């Protein structure tokens, strides 16, 4: 006899499609902000830019990368690590070096050292 | 009385929590969305309140970045990673249950894990720019550190020395002898074993040792609950959907019951703007004072009182929790008190002894000098004590008799 | 009253004046003791000294001028009650 | 100039004070008896205004529990009540006051 | 307008109790350092 589903902040979540009884769900349309990631007209006029909270394949559509902080556009995602830059988030950190192009990271604590004990 | 002391004659090493919140969640609400999302009307009356939908935002964005810099103040303090040597043998000293378990995919102690395990209508939840591993990393370098430099890796380069070294420095900082600590090494070294053990069993038995994290969490989630139950809310207004406002009405009273409905949902989010503004400013606070603890108890021996636990304090450990630290500090406390009769001065020859550093005690038929915090007596000597002005200014003074080692 | 009370604190006066005189009487009985573990008993004029062997003055200063040093303290707190019972506005905070 | 000191020869024990807050008074003003003390029209009206009466009221119950923890912490210090002893000679120093 | 100045002076003591509860802790670790122990800090237990 159930209808439709209201979660717990009293939101509607589901509803039953009438004619088939089939259960859905309702989730909301992709929304976040956008962020621009420069490293100073002083040296460059090349920018990176990031969606926050959006899945890469949503976004309208140089090189796309995904990251917990959302979809990155526009810097190649190296494998190394140095100290960080610019915060973009969750443990990644965005530069610029060397031809010469935005490149995106994971933080680098510090150098490892082991005390002779 | 005026010649009664108490000196202890046995120790007792303590060690004690403390939680301390450095950090609380990164939201973040959209004005336009939140007030109306999909409305055009509503948007069009909402430009003609001016900037009130950039201030909230730029308070809450200082908020988010507050919040990423009071995490990265508090545990961010050591320029390299330590790591501890595959060898343990700490000459009795058992840190297992704080050193890192490489076993488990996470890294994380065993004090750590029972830590972690113990705890849109337009708006947004940020991610922290530290993640979990890296705030276990920055602890366990921290504790690698202390092991196994002492003090020193706070202060310059680190430099290594024997943890029973260290103990007997530490000891020496607090007023006692060093020969107290190697003549008594395995029991202080049971004695911590036992205390880091009652540790974890306190910390698994009560559930409600967390008090301060989970309340942080239990506000901001309150908070945000009531501003998305007010979202629904007449205002005086016919109806609180704003569907039926544009629908049902003529653009005059759609217009006047949507300014309605703007005023209501602006003033609530400003007090949720405010409120959020107050407990950012106390978290804040408390996170001042982790960066305090970390620097003073951990990187070194704090002698100010009851400020690194409950005792005299030895040293402390830090631990990482969801959104805040745990210290463990270990203190040095007294026990095994007895009775003695105690004198200011000796007159030996005409000539008042003061002791050097100690104090003068007695069985009740001889007088011996000894250290203030712990009973070890000796014979008077000239060695330990220091001659001032005759025998009669001083109020208190007891005749007796003092060696001289220069009589063989 | 138009909807607005007052309600009491938990603790009494008699139970806060009943706590700073456990802190006075610890104070002076014991010294540092009373506050980092078990208390021990001590005369007062040894914990003088003591006192004076913290801040770099030899103990023996203390125990040949051991009168002048207690008339000195005495004039003391005679004059704080003194400026205490004077002016008005010294609890200005407070107030 | 380089090879001159001053060095005392006297001293003098100094007493001072100090006042600090650590408490205010708790009050706990009613949201609806303020704003209406009798009418019934105001309250059902006030009653479309959702919860501003209630944040309200849980703010200042939050204050008076936290001027009752002030009070707590920086008084209440001591495991034990000590007692002075009922001889009071103290080598001359008088406590009296 | 009855609750506007409701909002206000609740806001108003929130900020104070914030003060208070600054100057409470200040005095108790004034309690904990200069009373039950001697303080090395310059100018924090008196002048001298
Ligand atoms: C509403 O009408 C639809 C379409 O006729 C019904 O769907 C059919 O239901 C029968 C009975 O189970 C199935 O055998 C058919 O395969 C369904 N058609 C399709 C295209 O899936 C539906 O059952 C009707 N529902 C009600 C409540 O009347
Ligand atoms: C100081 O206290 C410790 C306990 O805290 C004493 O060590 C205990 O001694 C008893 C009696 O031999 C044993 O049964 C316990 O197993 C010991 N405990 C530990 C942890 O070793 C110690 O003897 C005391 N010091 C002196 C001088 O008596
Ligand atoms: C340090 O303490 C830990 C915990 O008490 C010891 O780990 C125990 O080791 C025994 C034998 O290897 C096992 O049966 C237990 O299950 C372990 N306990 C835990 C909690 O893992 C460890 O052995 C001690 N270190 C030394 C050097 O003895
Ligand atoms: C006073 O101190 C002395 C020195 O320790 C104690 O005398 C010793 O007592 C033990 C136990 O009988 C003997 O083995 C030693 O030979 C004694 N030493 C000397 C130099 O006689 C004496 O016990 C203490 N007085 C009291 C009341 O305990
Ligand atoms: C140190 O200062 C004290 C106090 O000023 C001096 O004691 C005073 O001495 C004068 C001279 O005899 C007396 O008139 C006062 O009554 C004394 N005051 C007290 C409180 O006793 C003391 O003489 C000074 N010492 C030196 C070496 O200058
Ligand atoms: C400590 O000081 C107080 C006050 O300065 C002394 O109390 C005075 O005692 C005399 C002696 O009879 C009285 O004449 C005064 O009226 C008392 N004054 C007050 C304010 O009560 C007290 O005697 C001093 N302590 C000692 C041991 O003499
Ligand atoms: C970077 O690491 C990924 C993960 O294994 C790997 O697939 C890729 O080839 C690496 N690229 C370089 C240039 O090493
Ligand atoms: C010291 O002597 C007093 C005298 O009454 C006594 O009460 C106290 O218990 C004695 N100390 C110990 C440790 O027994
Ligand atoms: C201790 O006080 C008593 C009086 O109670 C006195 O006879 C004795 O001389 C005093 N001793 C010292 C060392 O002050
Ligand atoms: C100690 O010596 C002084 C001076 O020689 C004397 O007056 C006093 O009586 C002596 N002590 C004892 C206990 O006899």
């Amino acid at each position: 006899f159930q209808q439709f589903g209201r979660d717990i902040a009293d939101t509607t979540d589901a509803v039953r499609d009438p004619q088939t009884l089939e259960i859905l769900d309702i989730t909301p349309c992709s929304f976040g902000g956008v962020s621009v990631i420069t490293p100073g007209t002083n040296t460059s006029n090349q920018v990176a830019v990031l969606y926050q909270g959006v899945n890469c394949t949503e976004v309208p559509v140089s090189n796309v990368f995904q990251t917990r902080a959302g979809c990155l556009i526009g810097a190649e995602h190296v494998n190394n690590s140095y100290e960080c830059d610019i915060p973009i988030g969750a443990g990644i950190c965005a530069s610029y070096q060397t031809s010469q192009s935005i490149i995106a990271y994971t933080m680098s604590l510090g150098a490892e050292n082991s005390v002779a004990y | 009385s005026n010649n009664s002391i108490a000196i202890p004659t046995n120790f007792t090493i303590s060690v004690t929590t403390e939680i301390l919140p450095v950090s609380m969640t990164k939201t973040s609400v959209d004005c336009t969305m939140y007030i109306c999302g999909d409305s055009t009307e509503c948007s069009n009356l909402l430009l003609q309140y001016g900037s009130f939908c950039t201030q909230l935002n730029r308070a809450l964005t200082g908020i988010a970045v507050e919040q990423d810099k009071n995490t990265q103040e508090v545990f961010a303090q050591v320029k390299q990673i330590y790591k501890t040597p595959p060898i343990k043998d700490f000459g009795g000293f058992n840190f297992s249950q704080i050193l890192p378990d490489p076993s488990k995919p996470s890294k994380r102690s065993f004090i750590e894990d029972l830590l972690f395990n113990k705890v849109f209508n337009g708006l947004t939840v940020l991610p922290p720019l530290l993640t979990d591993e890296m705030i276990a990393q920055y602890t366990s370098a921290l504790l690698a550190g202390t092991i196994t430099s002492g003090w020193t890796f706070g202060a310059g380069p680190a430099l290594q020395i024997p943890f029973p070294m260290q103990m007997a420095y530490r000891f020496n900082g607090i007023g006692v002898t060093q020969n107290v600590l190697y003549e008594n090494q395995k029991l202080i070294a049971n004695q911590f074993n036992s205390a880091i053990g009652k540790i974890q069993d306190s910390l698994s038995s009560t559930p409600s040792a967390l008090g301060k994290l989970q309340n942080v969490v239990n506000q901001n989630a309150q908070a945000l609950n009531t501003l998305v139950k007010q979202l629904s809310s007449n205002f005086g207004a016919i109806s609180s959907v704003l569907n039926d406002i544009l629908s049902r009405l003529d653009p005059p009273e759609a217009e006047v019951q949507i300014d309605r409905l703007i005023t209501g949902r602006l003033q609530s989010l400003q007090t949720y703007v405010t409120q959020q503004l107050i407990r950012a400013a106390e978290i804040r606070a408390s996170a001042n004072l982790a960066a305090t603890k970390m620097s003073e108890c951990v990187l070194g021996q704090s002698k100010r009182v009851d400020f690194c636990g409950k005792g005299y304090h030895l040293m402390s450990f830090p631990q990482s929790a969801p959104h805040g630290v745990v210290f463990l500090h270990v203190t040095y406390v007294p026990a095994q008190e007895k009775n003695f009769t105690t004198a200011p001065a000796i007159c030996h020859d005409g000539k008042a002894h003061f002791p050097r550093e100690g104090v003068f005690v007695s069985n009740g038929t001889h007088w011996f000098v000894t250290q203030r915090n712990f009973y070890e007596p000796q014979i008077i000597t000239t060695d330990n004590t220091f001659v001032s002005g005759n025998c009669d200014v001083v109020i208190g003074i007891v005749n007796n008799t003092v060696y001289d080692p220069l009589q063989p």
